[PDB]
């Protein structure tokens, strides 16, 4: 419908196609280091506090 | 291009035999037309310049014609053609979403109005038999208005207050809130809002239409703008045009809401018209007629019984009072025509308490009738508690007195609201419930607003089932009360 | 339908317009200056991007 509303329709189809081509880069995780904190504080609290207990 | 040539074709060019008169004297906005022997009173004549006029006086030798435009486009010797129909305006669902002026001429662009039916602006209100008591609720989406001073369908509330105290904002929030009903399945809850702008800056109405379009609220709203620049006989006529566009729905079994904004700037246009007609001024220079002007307009906001379609037309006149003098002439003229009132203090507003409803003076003379039972349960207690708080707030001892002060302050903080943020009925019920039963007496008053926000976020996110239960069964059952109680307690725990 | 002189007159005059429209007829410099100003305000409201450039943002992360 938009293209029907445009005069330079071929440009509209070009843009639509290219848009379909572009996919937003999927951003990534860098913070399994918080899982590292999970494990580290796990051993810390468990061993020291929970066995001194 | 050739579309324009087609536009040429199909244009009515057939000539007709038509009665005519010749203007004698134009000045002060009233033309004196000579001739027009067979012209009816209150007929709509048309000048040679495309203007329109209403045949006001049928004097023996001439006709006084009030011009609906700028009288600079009318000479002496012009030709006036009678159109043979009492002043008419187009009505129908073709107008919804259109900004038509006081006569139905779209000032919107967006092509012309495709109306197929016309009403008379000078109709008569329904009698005594058609009307039936107000039963259904008109949801304003504003906590203070919906809880304390409710409104019904067929009622004609008044909104009265000073300059810039949030009258137009209450009107616009009421218009916007109807969006949810106007999408559901049952046509019995759909409300078709109308908004008459009288003597208002044109830029204001433009921005208002833009806002209503942002909120998707123009699918059902009609804006009838007779702005500040427009001639007085148009500001005088705009309310009647709008009321006719609303009477159409009312008489076809539907429900309408019309907001005249302001009616204090129609009475000024009428005072201009009268004084220029030389009529004898009265109190404040207003003509003695200035009552019948509003009474006849607001008596059409009726509520027809089921034997007459069952439609309805709520009205929300907006009056503006200088220095907050509720006992001036026009404010009392209208306070004795309407079924309620919402006083918007200008000092509560300046304290940041918005909307600034002065719950002490506001009242709704249908009130508890046509109120959702759940809201009744929750808000009767709030009304009593606010009453007690007001009774004692003149000094700031014992446990009960301090308890009243604290609960009242909490409730005041709870009733504040933000612009363009209407709340479903169930959400208001939940908030006022958490406020009145006493699950806030420990939280600092300054935080009561923030709490509210967060609470809504939780309630709308997890427990939509409970709110749907309240909405469907319009009442708080005991199990629903218990679930709401535990929800409030749990949420408040996280503080 | 053709009897009404005015209808046929407008018809023929627009026909002549259409044929003379092999190129747009009677621009006049005023036309060009009006185009200039209105396009200027339009683009200024929109931006300084090209007529038809398909751009990208080149995203980033916190
Ligand atoms: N509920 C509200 N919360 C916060 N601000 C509000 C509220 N209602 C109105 N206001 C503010 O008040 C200002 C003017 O309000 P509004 O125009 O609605 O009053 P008004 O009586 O219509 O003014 P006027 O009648 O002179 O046009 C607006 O800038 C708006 O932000
Ligand atoms: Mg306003």
């Amino acid at each position: 419908y938009y293209k029907a509303n445009v005069a330079k329709a071929g440009l509209v189809d070009d843009f639509e196609k290219k848009f379909n081509a572009l996919k937003v880069p999927i951003p990534e995780d860098k913070y399994t280091a918080q899982v590292d904190a999970e494990e580290k504080e796990d051993v810390k609290s468990c061993a020291e506090f929970l066995t001194q207990s | 291009s050739s579309i324009l040539e087609e536009r040429i074709l199909g244009a009515d060019t057939s000539v007709d035999l038509e009665e005519t008169g010749r203007v004698l004297s134009i000045g002060d906005g009233i033309a004196r037309v000579h001739g027009l022997r067979n012209v009816q009173a209150e007929e709509m004549v048309e000048f040679s310049s495309g203007l329109k006029g209403m045949s006001l006086n049928l004097e023996p030798d001439n006709v006084g014609v009030v011009v609906f435009g700028n009288d600079k486009l009318i000479k002496e010797g012009d030709i006036v053609k009678r159109t043979g129909a009492i002043v008419d305006v187009p009505v129908g669902e073709e107008l919804l979403g259109r900004v038509v002026d006081a006569l139905g001429n779209a000032i919107d662009g967006k092509g012309p109005i495709g109306s197929k039916a016309r009403r008379r602006v000078g109709l008569k209100a329904p009698g005594i038999i058609p009307r039936i008591s107000v039963r259904e609720p008109m949801q304003t989406g504003i906590k203070a208005v919906d809880s304390l001073v409710p409104i019904g369908r067929g009622q004609r509330e008044l909104i009265i207050g000073d300059r810039q105290t949030g009258k137009t904002s209450i009107a616009i929030d009421t218009i916007i809130n109807q969006k949810r009903f106007n999408d559901g399945t049952d046509e019995k809850k759909k409300l078709y809002c109308i908004y008459v702008a009288i003597g208002q800056k044109r830029s204001t109405v433009a921005q208002l239409v833009k806002r209503l379009t942002d909120a998707d609220a123009m699918k059902y709203t009609i804006v009838v703008s007779a702005t500040a620049s427009d001639a007085a006989p148009l500001q005088y006529l705009a309310p009647y045009s709008g009321c006719s566009m609303g009477e159409y729905f009312r008489d076809n079994g539907k429900h309408a809401l019309i907001i005249y904004d302001d009616l204090s700037k129609q009475a000024v246009a009428y005072r201009q018209m009268s004084l220029l007609l030389r009529r004898p001024p009265g109190r404040e220079a207003y003509p003695g007629d200035v009552f019948y002007l509003h009474s006849r307009l607001l008596e059409r906001a009726a509520k027809m019984n089921d034997a007459f379609g069952g439609g309805s037309l709520t009205a929300l006149p907006v009056i503006e009072t200088q220095a907050g003098d509720v006992s001036a002439y026009i404010p009392t003229n209208v306070i004795s025509i309407t079924d309620g009132q919402i006083f918007l203090e200008t000092e509560l507003f300046y304290k940041g308490i918005r909307p600034a409803i002065n719950v002490g003076l506001s009242v709704s003379r249908v009130g508890s009738a046509a109120q959702t039972r759940a809201m009744k349960q929750v808000a009767g207690t709030m009304k009593l508690e606010l009453a007690q708080y007001r009774e004692v707030a003149a000094f700031a001892l014992d446990a009960a007195t301090q308890q009243l002060l604290s609960r009242g302050v909490r409730l005041t903080e709870l009733l504040k609201q933000g612009q363009y943020s209407p709340m479903a009925i169930e959400e208001q019920v939940a908030v006022i419930y958490a406020g009145v039963r006493g699950y806030l007496d420990k939280l600092e008053p300054s935080k009561i607003t923030k709490f509210e926000n967060a609470f809504l976020s939780h309630v709308i996110s997890q427990h939509q089932a409970l709110l749907g239960k309240i909405r469907t069964d319009g009442k708080i059952s005991e199990e629903s009360d218990a679930k709401l109680k535990e929800i409030v307690t749990n949420f408040l725990a996280g503080f | 339908d053709p009897v009404q002189k005015l209808f046929v007159d407008k018809i023929r005059e627009y026909r002549t317009k259409r044929q003379t429209s092999g190129g747009p007829v009677d621009a006049g410099p005023e036309y060009q200056q009006d185009l200039d100003r209105e396009l200027f305000k339009l683009k200024q409201m929109y931006g300084k991007a090209d007529m038809n450039t398909f751009p990208n943002f080149t995203f980033e992360d916190p």
